[PDB]
């Protein structure tokens, strides 16, 4: 009966994406350096530059401002 | 001739663990039951396992198939897993000696 679990695993790899490809390579390297697995557990962001925005804008969560500031010493 | 009706060791059979890049199909094929350490997959030297130094010590039941290849890598590979799929007759298995120019990586030896 071992040819049905061969055809579940054949259905099962045949229905992997992608993803599950880089991921399991990267995996399999892992475990072959000896390093654990899990931690290695993407990015729908889109960021750019406001030099200088007008002192209307708005400030939105996550915005991180350029500053320069005095030194410290002087 | 009856006519056509309208109406109708030994080895492991599994996937190769590693696969050696994105993309490659998994084929189902003839497996050892365990990984064979890389001094056992060279003819030249003998090792630990085995002091056979040529395919004459080894005495393999059929006939071998010797691949001339300059580097060995995942097209050597798109080589091997067709001849050891698992629709292929196990007893016809043919011995696969790869005449390599230089000496293949680990990533190589680690998917065959
Ligand atoms: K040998
Ligand atoms: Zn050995």
């Amino acid at each position: 009966a071992a040819a049905e679990w061969i055809s579940q695993q054949r259905l099962s790899l045949y229905r992997r994406s992608e993803r599950q490809e880089l991921s399991e390579l990267v995996k399999n390297r892992m475990k072959h350096l000896g390093l654990p697995t899990t931690g290695y557990d993407h990015q729908n962001t889109l960021s750019y530059v406001l030099i200088n925005p007008p002192p209307d804008t708005r400030l939105e969560p996550s915005d991180i401002v350029y500053l320069i500031r005095s030194d410290p010493l002087a | 001739i009856a006519p056509v009706l309208e109406l109708a060791v030994e080895y492991v059979k599994g996937y190769p663990p590693n696969s050696p890049y994105i993309g490659s199909s998994p084929t189902l094929c003839h497996l050892l039951p365990v990984k064979a350490p890389f001094c056992c997959l060279r003819l030249d030297k003998g090792c630990k396992h085995n002091s056979y130094e040529d395919a004459k010590a080894y005495g393999f039941k059929n006939k071998l198939i010797i691949v001339s290849a300059e580097t060995a890598g995942n097209g050597l590979y798109n080589f091997i897993v067709p001849l050891r799929a698992y629709y292929r007759s196990r007893k016809e298995l043919n011995p696969i000696v790869l005449l390599l120019d230089n000496k293949p990586d680990h990533h190589f030896l680690e998917a065959i």
